[PDB]
């Protein structure tokens, strides 16, 4: 059927440059206008740029214009994003659009690329234990996961051998640029002495892992 | 008898400086009786392009005779198209009403780029 | 431009009720209005274009009506599936094409009080030079929750960041972290640190705290 494929998103510093690519599939890409949508991290859809099918008709919305510029190359079926002096605000995960024949509505969607624009530098976390506490009922315990970049880190506990009650929030951006999230699951207080608990964090972009042991005390 | 409906076949056109952009609208009815109009924008900023009822419009010529009782076809010419003409312009029906015509039906707009 | 405004931000509805989403346009724009859906974690896909066509593949229980500047996305029956966000964009007034805010639709369930737990900081975390304290708030609904930290009874400001998970896929309830942040020097100044949590499940509030050093 209809496919778009994106890439070419990534971390990048404040003031560089990036590109996206949209890979077409499925329809004649040479006649259908194309657009890029944008999605900040916890807000709505906002639309960035858009280029009729022969490539001449364009334009931008105002908070990027004057540093994207978007172009198409229908030999290669692909729609292109070319992002420079990047700023903050322009994270986001990045959508590219098919329109409507007649109309500014957007038929298909590709699956998105994410763009993070931030000053911080690769760092693996620290993972210190959420001791449970000694007060026998219901207990819960965790792991503090705390100053990485860029995300993601992954937790399981046990290596994957306890899933239920698990609880792994979403990351929060403290004001050191580093992420810090907390990874917390509820076990029978009654078992506190005979089964071991272990989270593992593995942190890929620093090529971190981390087996942290969680226990009493 | 169908309800009257505006429409503009053209989602963009490109003319190069210089030219005379057309601009194509049809309505499908001519119930109720009333203009035609053409807006450049929409909102209460829109700019007058052309009014079939009263007033001076040099640039603007219709492809069609108006002046026909059965005359559906209201597109437009703008001749002597420099860049500053580029945008979205809107064909808009009005109906007679007291005092003065009041919008009844929009065309969705046809964009307009220079230079090709 | 145009300015399109969703109310409310979050509907809450039980499985196989009615939804009803409103968008509605600081101006006329006529029928040129479209609802897309996004299902957590996925692209947009176009439900419904020139406020009330169907596109093709699109489920019969949405709908779409009105005109002019009051729009209106109607699910006859709520299924698992439809619990996402849902946008609305016009296309008349353009350039720029703008969209609505986005309304969630969130599954409704009875009132489930939180499970309120407090962690010190780790004696690792502390040879570090720094201090976190984490208030846990577990299998919690409704999402509103009052959560309030007192240091030697002073109350903390600007120093803590709430965490909180999606509905869970079992039970629909939400979980929630608070973590307080200090210096290693500013924790050893204070002996008593407490969370309190008011929550319309909770009979009273419920407060957990801790003596620095048990």
């Amino acid at each position: 059927d209809v496919q778009l494929v994106e890439s070419g998103g990534g971390v990048v510093r404040p003031g560089e440059s990036l590109r996206l690519s949209c890979a077409a599939s499925g329809f004649t890409f040479s006649s259908y206008d194309m657009n890029w949508v944008r999605q900040a991290p916890g807000e709505g859809l906002e639309w960035v740029s858009l280029i009729s099918g022969s490539g001449e008709i364009i334009y931008y919305a105002d908070s990027v214009k004057g540093r994207f510029t978007i172009s198409r190359d229908n030999s290669k079926n692909t729609l292109y994003l070319q992002m420079n002096s990047l700023r903050a605000e322009d994270t986001a995960v990045y959508y590219c659009a098919k329109e409507n024949n007649r109309y500014r509505f957007f038929d298909d969607w590709g699956q998105g690329t994410l763009v993070t624009v931030s000053s911080a530098s690769t760092k693996g976390p620290s993972v210190f234990p959420l001791a449970p506490s000694s007060k026998g009922g219901t207990a819960a315990l965790g792991c503090l996961v705390k100053d990485y970049f860029p995300e993601p880190v992954t937790v399981s506990w046990n290596s994957g051998a306890l899933t239920s009650g698990v609880h792994t929030f979403p990351a929060v951006l403290q004001s050191s640029g580093l992420y810090s999230l907390s990874s917390v699951v509820t076990v029978p207080s009654s078992s506190l002495g005979t089964q071991t608990y272990i989270c593992n964090v593995n942190h890929k972009p620093s090529n971190t892992k981390v087996d942290k042991k969680v226990e009493p005390k | 008898e169908e309800e009257l409906q505006v429409i503009q076949p053209d989602k963009s056109v490109l003319v190069a400086a210089g030219e005379t952009a057309t601009l194509r609208c049809t309505a499908t009815s001519l119930i109720p009786v009333g203009p035609i109009q053409w807006f450049r924008g929409a909102g209460p900023g829109r700019e007058l392009i052309y009014n079939q009822k009263e007033g001076h419009f040099p640039r603007v010529t219709t492809v069609s005779d108006l002046t026909k009782r059965n005359n559906m076809d209201f597109s437009i010419r703008i001749g002597a198209i420099t860049p500053a003409d580029a945008g979205t312009y809107y064909c808009v029906k009005f109906r007679k009403g007291s005092p003065d015509d009041v919008e009844f039906k929009s065309g969705a707009g046809t964009e307009l780029s220079v230079r090709a | 431009e145009t300015v399109l405004t969703q109310s409310p931000g979050t509907l809450t509805l039980s499985p196989g009720e009615r939804a009803t989403l409103t968008c509605r346009a600081s101006q006329s724009v006529y029928t040129y209005l479209a609802w897309y859906q996004e299902k957590p974690g996925q692209a947009p896909r176009l439900l419904i274009y020139g406020a009330s066509s169907r596109a093709t593949g699109i489920p019969d229980r949405f709908s779409g009506s009105g005109s002019g500047t009051e729009f209106t996305l109607t699910i006859s029956s709520l299924q698992s599936e439809d619990f996402a966000v849902y946008y609305c964009q016009q296309y008349y007034d353009r350039p720029p094409l703008t969209f609505g805010g986005g309304t969630k639709v969130e599954i409704k369930r009875t009132v489930a009080a939180p499970s309120v737990f407090i962690f010190p900081p780790s004696d690792e975390q502390l040879k570090s030079g720094t201090a976190s304290v984490v208030c846990l708030l577990n299998n919690f609904y409704p999402r509103e929750a009052k959560v309030q930290w007192k240091v030697d009874n002073a109350l903390q400001s600007g120093n803590s960041q709430e965490s909180v998970t999606e509905q869970d896929s079992k039970d629909s309830t939400y979980s929630l972290s608070s973590t307080l942040t200090l210096s290693k020097a500013d924790y050893e100044k204070h002996k008593v640190y407490a969370c309190e949590v008011t929550h319309q499940g909770l009979s009273s509030p419920v407060t957990k705290s801790f003596n620095r050093g048990e």
